[PDB]
RNA sequence: ACAAGUAGUCAGAGCCCGUUAAUGGGUGAUGGCGUGCCUUUUGUAGAAUGAACCGGCGAGUUACGAUUUGAUGCAAGGUUAA
RNA sequence: UAUUGGAGGUAGAGCACUGUUUGGACGAGGGGCCGGUUACCGAAUUCAGACAAACUCCGAAUGCCAAUUAAUUUAACUUGGGAGUCAGAACAUGGGUGAUAAGGUCCGUGUUCGAAAGGGAAACAGCCCAGACCACCAGCUAAGGUCCCAAAAUA
RNA sequence: AAUAGCUCACUAGUCGAGUGACACUGCGCCGAAAAUGUACCGGGGCUAAACAUAUUACCGAAGCUGUGGAUUGUCCUUUGGA
RNA sequence: CUGGGGCGGUCGCCUCCUAAAAGGUAACGGAGGCGCUCAAAGGUUCCCUCAGAAUGGUUGGAAAUCAUUCAUAGAGUGUAAAGGCAUAAGGGAGCUUGACUGCGAGACCUACAAGUCGAGCAGGGUCGAAAGACGGACUUAGUGAUCCGGUGGUUCCGCAUGGAAGGGCCAUCGCUCAACGGAUAAAAGCUACCCCGGGGAUAACAGGCUUAUCUCCCCCAAGAGUUCACAUCGACGGGGAGGUUUGGCACCUCGAUGUCGGCUCAUCGCAUCCUGGGGCUGUAGUCGGUCCCAAGGGUUGGGCUGUUCGCCCAUUAAAGCGGUA
RNA sequence: UCUGGUGACUAUAGCAAGGAGGUCACACCUGUUCCCAUGCCGAACACAGAAGUUAAGCUCCUUAGCGUCGAUGGUAGUCGAACUUACGUUCCGCUAGAGUAGAACGUUGCCAGGC
């Protein structure tokens, strides 16, 4: 229904792909966070830079 | 730097830039290259044609599509509904 | 098993040697059989050397198969010349083994002598190497 | 006057002083951190180069023409040169 | 990014082609001799094995091109004025070259340094974590750690 | 130099519980010699202060929060707050 | 250009692999070709299918030609290679000249200049009964801007007018620039008499990395040694340590890091030359050989070469091997 | 579904074998005078004819020898990650080739006569 998401990790030191991935997740700042309806668009994004960011069911 | 050892294999050509050039579902002005290849990696089919270095290019306006033609061979369509 | 009697390309890309033994990995011909558990090169004479070792220790006995053929050379540049100016010549003929990849089987002589033997061709060869048995069952 | 120091900073007792009065000035036992500056380089504490120290002097300006931007006249017209 | 559609022949496998190869069947040619016999030797034909950057009956992962299209983001292109750059470096990974040498050399793909301070690695441009607008004798953490040097478990 | 042959083929009995081999592994041992001074833990030192597998705390940055302050941009006008 | 120059090789085009399954991608990387050829090896219409193999035979060097069933093309395609090809793009045969003129919406490539592919539209054809196909060879190399000059057309320019000489445009030729984007399309060498501006962007010295070479160590144990792998020695092979040699790399030093021998002075490692302790032995003791522990000390004087080294003459208990720019 | 055209599909469509059948369609056949006919045959091609016969081509039916197709499970490889310097290890998606079970002696559109 709605998850949030926040960028635990730092994005220094990854590949432009993963870069853009959470540009367009719309995530600025380390330990940032946004809010956003599930969606499996979204959780396409969010598998792909698992390893960066973080989940909830919020 | 060493002295006299040469070798006898230092030459090449340019490359073609050949290879597709449109994809399955854009739409193709009539005249646009699909596919430069040699010999015939891809027949023409509907409303494309073969250029006299076996160059592919859309007879008419429309969408591309490419498909088998038997068993190991492959051809190349364009329909015309836009 | 000492060199290939002509290739195509004779200086060529030398070979990967990371990963499993595509195959080749079971006793065939022979009874009882020796792999290896690491990967090195084999040069077209370690082989000679224990093929050697083996069969005269038999005392022209049971029969052997060599299951490696060194098939791919290898080049050297010549004594102290600077870098460039081409590739080498050939020094040797190699054939890359895999850990799993069986190397020699013997038949017609006690399991004994036939592990005797394989040892002996073992400390000739330059990678770590295993007894084995026709697998059965 | 038991100490190992690109010489500062930061933390701080003790001792003297008192201002452009403001949460003040001088010195600093002792602790923490800390290899000048320029040039040139992939990279310089560099044992690469340059300057002993102070002071003065010491390097994209002007003429004409072209282009572009801003500005101002006024506009199917605008404008003079000798 | 999710979902469709497609070009291509790498990794891996495989021997159907070009070759490279190890054993075993099976009849036979020049020829041991008198066209010969038998050994063989040059292959024909099989069965089991294997090898390959310049082999492929096959064939991924991922990249790439595009969509009737969605969802999240915020760029993108055109014209004009001004440039600097053409000595790169190391790590990780796919390859050539060398010797499966080099802090080697030449490419591809990231990252970082260059042009990046801060914490860790004793010190240590390139490694790990992380980008410094300016205070504060506030708080939480990442990599690394918690007996003393030296903040934290002699858990 | 013929040979001198006891003991683990072999067990009653000295007497009475065990004893060959095999794999596949976890951690060590040996192989292991270089030049000013330990000098192949940063030092002390460590039988856990090593290693493995869990669990729970805490420290740790100029990262991220907290409060105050610049300076630009985009919004609301909350002509002020965001 | 160049793993410093020099010497050797190379320089433009096409094909393949390296190239990591779009495209692209480098090395003095691995392989080869081109500077043409075809008036049919072009266009079109109609026909036809191949190499080899045996069941084989007038020849039968075997297989020439001929025969017959299988032949996935294993053959041919003018040439290098790679993609293609029985729709045949392969092989005949008949007509033929499209190896057309004027162009081109659109795309590909791409810094530029160039290069590449084009449906279609006119003109006029050729082939075919017609539909239709044809702006060269199955595709991809066969080449070279621009100035200058020559030849043919057309004047539409041509100085007061007419005409001309000269130009322009359109064909086309002609350099030959292969160092193949071509410095005038005229041209080689030595400087140890050298000079200036630069560079550790780049060599000689040593420092650093590596350890191919080099010194030493090991492992396996055929074997020699009466017998006997293992006193000693150890082949074929295999694994290492060291950083003393010959190198490789080009990282500090060219606004200077004096380089070889000898002299003076040493200092440190031990893989020890003597001396001390031992295990051994194919050690009866003296003898020697081997291995282990050992770095405290000691470890000559001369002849010959600039020599290090090495040889030689005398001694000594020994006349050690290396690091230290 | 018979029968003949025609064409749509990756040979699940094919080859070999055995067996039918000629329902007037199909090939076989008689000949060269007739257009035509062949670098070289009435071979074919063309043509006039239909007296012979299904034998073969063709058609239909069987059979998996042969051909092709071919899962599931897995393994190799690898995208991303975390260790790491190992000819590596771990986790998560994706997921071959080979092989094995098996599918398979076709499905099918329009037309014309059939029944
Ligand atoms: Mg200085
Ligand atoms: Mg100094
Ligand atoms: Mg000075
Ligand atoms: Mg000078
Ligand atoms: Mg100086």
């Amino acid at each position: 229904a709605k998850l949030q998401i926040t960028l635990t990790r730092s994005v220094i030191g990854r590949p432009e792909t993963q870069r853009k991935t959470v540009e367009a997740l719309g995530l600025k700042k380390t330990n940032s966070s946004v809010v956003v309806e599930d969606n499996p668009a979204i959780r396409g994004q969010i598998n792909k830079v698992k390893h960066l960011v973080t989940v909830e069911e919020k | 730097k060493k002295g006299v050892s040469s070798t006898k294999n230092g030459r090449d050509s340019e490359s073609k830039r050949l290879g597709a050039k449109r994809a399955d579902g854009q739409f193709v002005t009539g005249g646009s290259i699909l596919y430069r290849q040699r010999g015939t990696k891809i027949y023409p089919g509907e409303n494309v044609g073969r250029g006299g270095d076996d160059t592919l290019f859309a007879k008419i306006d429309g969408v591309v599509k490419f498909e088998r033609k038997g068993r190991d061979k492959k051809q190349v369509s364009v329909y015309a509904v836009a | 098993m000492l060199l290939p009697k002509r290739v195509k390309y004779r200086r060529q890309h030398r070979p990967k040697t990371t990963g499993r033994s595509k195959g080749g990995n079971y006793v065939t011909f022979g009874e009882f059989g020796l792999q290896a558990t690491t990967t090195s090169w084999i040069t077209s004479r370690q082989i000679e050397s224990a093929r050697i070792a083996m069969t005269r220790y038999m005392k022209r006995g049971g029969k052997v198969w060599i299951k490696i053929f060194p098939h791919t050379p290898y080049t050297k540049k010549p004594l102290e010349v600077r870098m460039g100016a081409g590739k080498g010549a050939v020094e040797g003929w190699i054939a890359v083994v895999k850990p799993g990849r069986i190397l020699f089987e013997v038949a017609g002589v006690s399991e004994e002598v036939a592990r005797e033997a394989l040892r002996l061709a073992s400390h000739k060869l330059p990678v770590k190497t295993k007894f084995v048995k026709r697998e059965e069952l």
